[PDB]
């Protein structure tokens, strides 16, 4: 006991000393090997190693324009924006090269191997993603009258095509999402998208802005024709005012960066193409920046309102999110709701976390009354001036 | 014997070789030009089919032009293949767009047809004179006389 | 013409090719100080028969 005491302080030296040989054995530092997964790829690896596929430098082909002196040859156009005319390696045929497509050649012999894989570009938009998130289900107010709407337009083509072709329906395109912070546009999308069971992206359009005008909008293509492509996604766009704000100049100023990325999301929705199934939702914090074309059905079938939420639903908000946490059951959770005033989605559930945190600090396995009051009371004066709502709403 | 001549040469031709454009053309004597006077009153100029290079990594670098596909087809705005190793001109290439213009070429859109797409009718009547006519029944334009 | 190919750019590989330059000042007409135009300034020669 005593013995193996001494061990916990000696362990941190006996780790420190080791460091040069668990360095080159396990990895980082020093010679850096995992030795478990590197060890496999090895005798692979070695034909990569003797070629000059190392380097294989970035770059993207205009054209496979073949000519004379080695015959087969491409012309690149690197991604730092000079073209060089190369080389094809046998390793693949100049089928496997397409014009318009990424492609890789080396620096100090230039000549393809293996085509890069085309389009994903974007490294910025991508730090933002989890795919498939939701705090929890019982702080939605689980089924809300909300909820139900969402879902006919967006679960049902993902999940079955086959029903739409059947009867004979064309498919459904866009929702437009819309309200002042905190009604909850988000939260409603992650729940259908778990639900629906399609792979979720969401992004935030504030990264598919960035450096100059025109480097963000290569962002926004590549991406959104990407996920075209794959059967059955589901894209949430986050928060648009920073990809979807108003129109104009003035020659004091402009807005030019932020709509060349607006107009270019807006186009790809429907395409100048019929429509796919693949199903985008757009959230945007203000009904008053947005232009016709986004509006026109097909880019956008029917608009949803999930500002202020209806007379339903802030009591289901708190009686399912009172379900969940351990509450007192003789104070009508309705009550509380409906003291709210004017209430934003986001200030309902604000009591119930005020309420439960002071059930949390007695430290009771329910609540009690005063804990309630306290918390419905103080929500009630100043929260409710506060929130985004009565400044916002007038605008719209 | 050409390959054993253009030996020296042959080394560098090969990878990695850059491209570039070209400044001038310059259409002069096949091989050697004029002889310049003073001690020795012989060439110092032997330029053949010549063009003068703009490198496309900022650099301009001097070359005579390759006897097979001469200076004089080369133009300004053309690509033409340039040796790394020691600048000669590797091939010649025509000229050509940005892979964002790759995209936006053809795709074709398929029919909703005009009796198909409801309503709209003198509509129809003024898009299919206007855009389709003059491409496909341009006899007819030009029968009218406008442009 | 191909053999054509092989003379001229024979010229070229003496130099390891020839680079553009111009006359950044005339200091004298022998010796000249010449900005090239791939990048740094030099001071040059001339030929004799030039």
């Amino acid at each position: 006991q005593s013995t193996y005491s001494r061990q916990i302080k000696q362990v941190e030296d006996d780790i420190q000393q080791l460091l040069k040989k668990i360095n080159e054995l396990t990895g980082i530092k020093e010679s850096d090997t995992g030795l478990a997964p590197p060890a496999l790829w090895d005798l692979a690896a070695d034909k990569q190693t003797l070629q000059s596929e190392q380097p294989l430098q970035v770059a993207r082909c205009t054209k496979i324009i073949n000519a004379d002196s080695e015959d087969p040859k491409y012309i690149i156009n690197v991604k730092q924006f000079a073209k060089f005319v190369v080389d094809l390696s046998d390793q693949v045929a100049p089928t496997d090269i397409e014009e318009g497509m990424r492609v890789g050649v080396d620096r100090n012999k230039y000549q393809i191997h293996i085509p890069l894989p085309p389009k994903i570009d974007p490294t910025v938009t991508m730090m933002q993603v989890e795919e498939k998130p939701d705090v929890t289900y019982s702080d939605v107010g689980g089924c809300k009258e909300q909820i139900e709407k969402l879902r006919e337009v967006v679960e049902t083509p993902l999940l079955h095509p086959e029903r739409f072709v059947n009867l004979g329906i064309e498919p459904p395109k866009g929702v437009l999402l819309f309200g002042p912070p905190g009604t909850g546009k988000t939260l409603c999308a992650r729940a259908v998208a778990n639900r629906t069971d399609a792979c979720f992206i969401p992004v935030i359009g504030s990264e598919l802005v960035q450096k100059y005008v025109g480097e963000g909008a290569r962002m926004v293509r590549e991406l959104f024709e990407m996920a075209r492509t794959k059967k059955a996604c589901l894209i949430f766009f986050d928060e648009i005012d920073a990809i979807g704000g108003a129109r104009f100049d003035d020659g004091a100023g402009g807005d030019n960066e932020v709509q060349r990325t607006m107009l270019e999301l807006i186009n790809q929705l429907d395409g100048f193409d019929p429509r796919g199934n693949i199903k985008v939702l757009m959230a945007t914090n203000r009904p008053d920046t947005l232009d016709p074309a986004l509006m026109r059905p097909g880019r956008l079938d029917r608009k949803i309102e999930f500002s202020l939420p209806d007379l339903e639903g802030r009591t289901h908000i708190f009686k399912i999110h009172a379900r969940s946490m351990s509450v007192e059951r003789d104070i009508r959770f309705e009550l509380l709701a409906r003291l709210c005033p004017n209430s934003t989605g986001a200030e309902i559930r604000s009591v119930c976390t005020e309420a439960g945190m002071f059930a949390i600090r007695a430290r009771r396995k329910i609540a009690t009354e005063k804990d309630f009051l306290e918390a419905v009371n103080k929500v009630i004066k100043s929260y409710a001036k506060f929130s985004a709502t009565p400044r916002y709403m007038t605008y719209n | 014997k050409i390959k054993e001549n253009s030996e020296k040469i042959k080394v560098n031709k090969t990878l990695p070789y850059l491209v570039s454009n070209v400044i001038e053309l310059l259409d002069v004597d096949p091989n050697d030009q004029e002889e310049d006077g003073a001690n020795i009153d012989l060439d110092s100029q032997r330029k053949g089919k010549c063009a003068v290079i703009k490198t496309s990594t900022r650099q301009t670098y001097f070359l005579p032009v390759i006897g097979l596909v001469d200076a004089e087809k080369l133009k300004p705005g053309d690509l033409v293949g340039v040796n790394k190793d020691s600048y000669l001109i590797l091939e010649t290439l025509p000229t050509e767009y940005d892979s964002r213009v790759k995209a936006m070429e053809v795709d074709e859109r398929p029919t909703e047809q005009y009796s198909d797409i409801g309503g709209l009718d003198k509509q129809i009547q003024e898009l299919v004179e206007a855009i389709v006519l003059p491409m496909n029944h341009k006899e007819k334009f030009e029968n009218l006389g406008i442009q | 013409k191909q053999y054509e190919k092989s003379e001229n750019d024979l010229k070229a590989l003496q130099s390891v090719g020839q680079i553009v330059g111009e006359v950044l000042k005339q200091l004298t007409e022998e010796k000249f100080i010449v900005k090239a135009t791939n990048g740094p300034r030099y001071v040059v020669g001339c030929r004799r028969q030039l």
